[PDB]
């Protein structure tokens, strides 16, 4: 079956490995355990099909960076994750949109920015426009808000990026 | 203070180690996580100096003394 290789980027604590998980285990992780390395693969079903996913998923928290540019190099797929609680997690994304646009050297890369956390409503300090439109400048990609707790929109940020390389 | 692991399907998990865990106890997560059981598995340390050998370790094996090894998990 095909294979899609996707990469979850992002900074610390935003949620990266808490959607990962859940989405292919089914598991809410409810520790904060940064991490330093870790890559994920599960045989799903998109659309009547079925196909290998391998996710990638990366240290927000590193000191050294250079290999991110191989991670990008050979990714065909990318989820930019922020927390809505964490206003310098949303910040820190356009910077590396413009390292994945450098690397691919294209402007169109299968994309999808995701705000995590979105079951702590009370403590959003990203709004929803605000998430939108900076997705709309991004050459209109794909955008939503999700919950790795609450299980919403999980299995959609994935499915999205295997249904964006099917074009 | 890590050991890299590559798992069965292609997967991989580098882990940290702290002084006192078996090589059961620093990898049960990574394995929780993917859906893997140790009972199920056999893990290796790989031998480079061999071109390609590996050699079968005990889960109950002290964890701190394999600090940059870099190991692989089997189904049996
Ligand atoms: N309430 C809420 N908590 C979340 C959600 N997603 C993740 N968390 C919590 O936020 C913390 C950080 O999550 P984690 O997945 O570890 O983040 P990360 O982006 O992978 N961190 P790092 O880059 O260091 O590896 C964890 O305690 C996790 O349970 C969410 O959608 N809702
Ligand atoms: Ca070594
Ligand atoms: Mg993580």
């Amino acid at each position: 079956m095909r294979e899609y290789k996707l990469v979850v980027l992002g900074s610390g604590g935003v949620g990266k490995s808490a959607l990962t998980v859940q989405f292919v285990q089914g598991i809410f992780v409810d520790e904060y355990d940064p991490t330093i390395e870790d890559s994920y693969r599960k045989q799903v079903e998109v659309d009547c099909q079925q196909c290998m996913l391998e996710i990638l998923d990366t240290a927000g928290t590193e000191q050294f960076t250079a290999m991110r540019d191989l991670y990008m190099k050979n990714g065909q797929g990318f989820a930019l994750v922020y927390s809505i609680t964490a206003q310098s997690t949303f910040n820190d994304l356009q910077d590396l949109r413009e390292q994945i646009l450098r690397v691919k050297d294209t402007e169109d890369v299968p994309m999808i920015l995701v705000g995590n956390k979105c079951d702590l409503e009370d403590e959003r300090v990203v709004g929803k426009e605000q998430g939108q439109n900076l997705a709309r400048q991004w050459c209109n990609c794909a955008f939503l808000e999700s919950s790795a707790k609450s299980k919403i929109n999980v299995n959609e940020i994935f499915y999205d990026l295997v249904r964006q390389i099917n074009r | 203070n890590t050991i890299r692991v590559f798992l069965p399907n292609k997967q991989r998990t580098v882990v940290n180690v702290r002084n006192g865990m078996s090589l059961h106890d620093c990898l049960m997560k990574a394995l929780k996580v993917r859906g893997l059981q140790p009972e199920c598995c056999a893990v290796f340390r790989l031998l480079h100096e061999h071109k390609g050998k590996k050699a079968r370790l005990d889960w109950n094996t002290d964890a701190a003394s394999l600090i940059g090894e870099e190991l692989q998990v089997d189904f049996l």
